[PDB]
């Protein structure tokens, strides 16, 4: 038995999903980094 | 997490199984693809006989030549998994 | 008869987004708990 | 912008850079690397013997078995191509 075949992959759907959700997360973070010290600084 | 769709088989149905079970566990052991890729070939080899062949990845495309009843192309989460006998 | 392999020079951009996404989920996570501890004890 | 890094070879020297022709040609051909793969393939079935496989892309890995003096693995370009025989 011989069949000759070839494939290919299709990956990159749902990058700016991510890359937006990191732009969010990373500035989510700083902001409540800030909070963390400004309340440190009271308790 | 990283559930299994086949995009093409010519292969049995225990046989199928049989991959996605392999892959499986060699991506609990190993991260790299080469690592992945050499863990299957080498169970496949044991159990249904040299030779086999074993591409994994995702970014890749290919074209291969198989025997009958040994193919399957199928990604397990977002990595492409090609494994077929030649040889 | 020879067996061998390759890998190619590691890796996706992919992989880079879904790793940091995964430390950001983490670290923010952590973070919260942290400012829900301060905002427990005001 | 894509200029011939082999990374590993078994194979002769004319055969090698014969690789690096078609892989070369099937790349002015083509922009899909399943199409690439294919004209490679074939075009070394034709004046080789069968039977060659032949996987192109950027981001994979794999296992392979080949015969003696027959594989090759190298970049054209950010392109990782890898072409050996086994049947």
């Amino acid at each position: 038995g011989s069949v000759s075949r070839g494939t290919q992959t299709e990956g990159g759907s749902g990058m700016k999903q991510l890359e937006d959700k990191v732009e969010e997360l990373l500035s989510k973070n700083y902001h409540l980094e800030n909070e963390v010290a400004r309340l440190k600084k009271l308790v | 997490d990283r559930k299994a769709v086949i995009k093409n088989a010519d292969m049995s149905e225990d046989m199928q199984q049989d991959a996605v079970d392999c892959a499986t566990q060699a991506m609990e052991k190993y991260n790299i693809e080469k690592d992945i890729a050499a863990y299957i070939k080498k169970e496949f080899d044991k159990k249904y006989n040299p030779t086999w062949h074993c591409i994994v990845g995702r970014n890749f495309g290919s074209y291969v030549t198989h025997e009958t009843k040994h193919f399957i192309y199928f990604y397990l989460g977002q990595v492409a998994i090609l494994l077929f006998k030649s040889g």
